[PDB]
């Protein structure tokens, strides 16, 4: 059948170029359009160019025009995708597309993730997410600590070492716009308890070997 | 520009219809094609040409074009169709391709549940490493889609937001996060500062201040 394999993605500095290809296998590459696709974290899809089965026609979405060139070599069955001036919203998997007959999609890669980052391996700071102030005995407080701009990932996050397990809950991270990833964990705890029992959060960020434990308590309120 | 609702739910064996609304030089023109994405997969095509199925799609799948607005029906829901879903079609003015925003659809496994939102000021320590990062977590909804929105006093601010994609909790609801990142100078120079959550027509909006605990 039909394949499509995309590589070329990775980790790349902002301002710098990167260039993806697209092998197809199981038709006669000469004969059809190939498009470029993109899903940047959380986004929709975002349609970025098409070139035509010769190369006389080539299209770009306003986003990328000047800075991403299209091209194909047609006998090495290769899609190619040159992209220049590269910036922290291009960050993305990029999927190569078959085009059918100028009216739809029918066969997709499986993608190629591509990173806009001028970070390099760097352990987090950990800051508390305290309770409010408006916290009652007889009711419950959500409490956390926010795992700020660590790279590359992952961050794991544990609470009382491990003792405390029920009602947590860790968030995926975000990549910030400077190139550095932020998560966040949460815990709801009896508002009793927070006169007495100590809460720590602990962050383990492996690729630094660095570990931080934060004690997160109640403000001077 | 081609825009579709954020989410569209209904229970097992149901049906929904998705919308996608354009203008006379893209949906009024043009074909329009629709697809199925979960992501970390590959987009699959349900329908090309406004209403014709590819081999493989069942009848269940139908789409209709009015004017400048497009439509996909799905009748006889299964879980196996929770993913979202684009409309895609060219625009003869841009000479480009379009996808509508995307709709995710929910097929209903569980009790609908808004959001509890809790909106974390800049601690006392960020600020003193001079940055300023508000927090809004927001917990136990489902069907799993939010808008967020955030507000300085009582004006949209875009910059500096992130926000995750809803996942589940342990309890089998959603939770999701969202971060404006601003400057201690920024963060004290207005009286207050919201997270605005929109889930199914419903707003919950949580409100903090600097000169209040
Ligand atoms: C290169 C030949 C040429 O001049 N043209 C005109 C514009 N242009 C298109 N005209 C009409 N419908 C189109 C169209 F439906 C698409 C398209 C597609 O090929 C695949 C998915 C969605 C799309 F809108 C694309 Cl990329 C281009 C189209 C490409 C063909
Ligand atoms: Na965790
Ligand atoms: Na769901």
């Amino acid at each position: 059948q039909v394949q499509l394999q995309e590589s070329g993605g990775g980790l790349v500095q902002p301002g710098r170029s990167l260039r993806l290809s697209c092998a197809a296998s199981g038709f006669t590459f000469s004969s059809y359009a190939m498009h470029w696709v993109r899903q940047a974290p959380g986004k929709g899809l975002e349609w970025v160019a098409v070139i035509s089965y010769d190369g006389s026609n080539k299209y770009y979405a306003d986003s990328v025009k000047g800075r991403f060139t299209i091209s194909r070599d047609n006998s090495k069955n290769t899609l190619y995708l040159q992209m220049n001036s590269l910036r922290a919203e291009d960050t993305a998997v990029y999927y190569c597309a078959r085009d059918y007959d100028w009216q739809y999609f029918d066969y997709w890669g499986q993608g190629t993730l591509v990173t806009v980052s001028s970070a390099s391996t760097k352990g987090p700071s950990v800051f508390p997410l305290a309770p409010s102030s408006k916290s009652t005995s007889g009711g419950t407080a959500a409490l956390g600590c926010l795992v700020k701009d660590y790279f590359p990932e992952p961050v794991t996050v544990s609470w009382n070492s491990g003792a405390l397990t029920s009602g947590v809950h860790t968030f995926p991270a975000v990549l910030q716009s400077s190139g550095l990833y932020s998560l966040s964990s949460v815990v709801t705890v009896p508002s009793s308890s927070l006169g007495t029992q100590t809460y720590i959060c602990n962050v383990n960020h492996k690729p630094s070997n660095t570990k931080v434990d934060k004690k997160v308590e109640p403000k001077s309120c | 520009v081609v825009t579709q609702p954020p989410s569209v739910s209904a229970a097992p064996g149901q049906e929904v219809t998705i919308s996608c609304s354009g203008s006379s030089s893209n949906i009024g023109n043009n074909y329009v094609s629709w697809y199925q994405h979960l992501p970390g997969t590959a987009p699959k095509l349900l329908i090309y040409d406004s209403d014709k199925r590819p081999s493989g799609i069942p009848d269940r799948f139908s789409g209709s074009k009015s004017g400048t607005s497009a439509t996909l029906g799905v009748t006889g829901l299964q879980t196996g169709d929770e993913a979202d879903y684009y409309c895609g079609t060219w625009d003869s003015s841009l000479s480009a391709v379009m996808f509508g925003g995307g709709t995710k659809l929910t097929v209903l496994g569980q009790p609908k549940a808004a959001p509890s939102v809790t909106l974390f000021p800049p601690s006392s320590e960020e600020l003193q490493a001079n940055k300023a990062t508000l927090v809004c977590l927001i917990s136990d909804f489902y069907p799993g889609a939010v808008t967020v929105a955030w507000k300085a006093d009582s004006s949209p601010v875009k910059a500096g937001v992130e926000t995750t994609t809803p996942s589940k909790q342990s309890n089998n609801k959603y939770a999701a996060s969202s971060y404006l990142s601003l400057t201690p100078e920024q963060w004290k120079s207005h009286k207050s500062y919201s997270c605005q959550v929109t889930h199914e027509g419903s707003t919950v909006e949580k409100t903090v201040a600097p000169t209040e605990c």
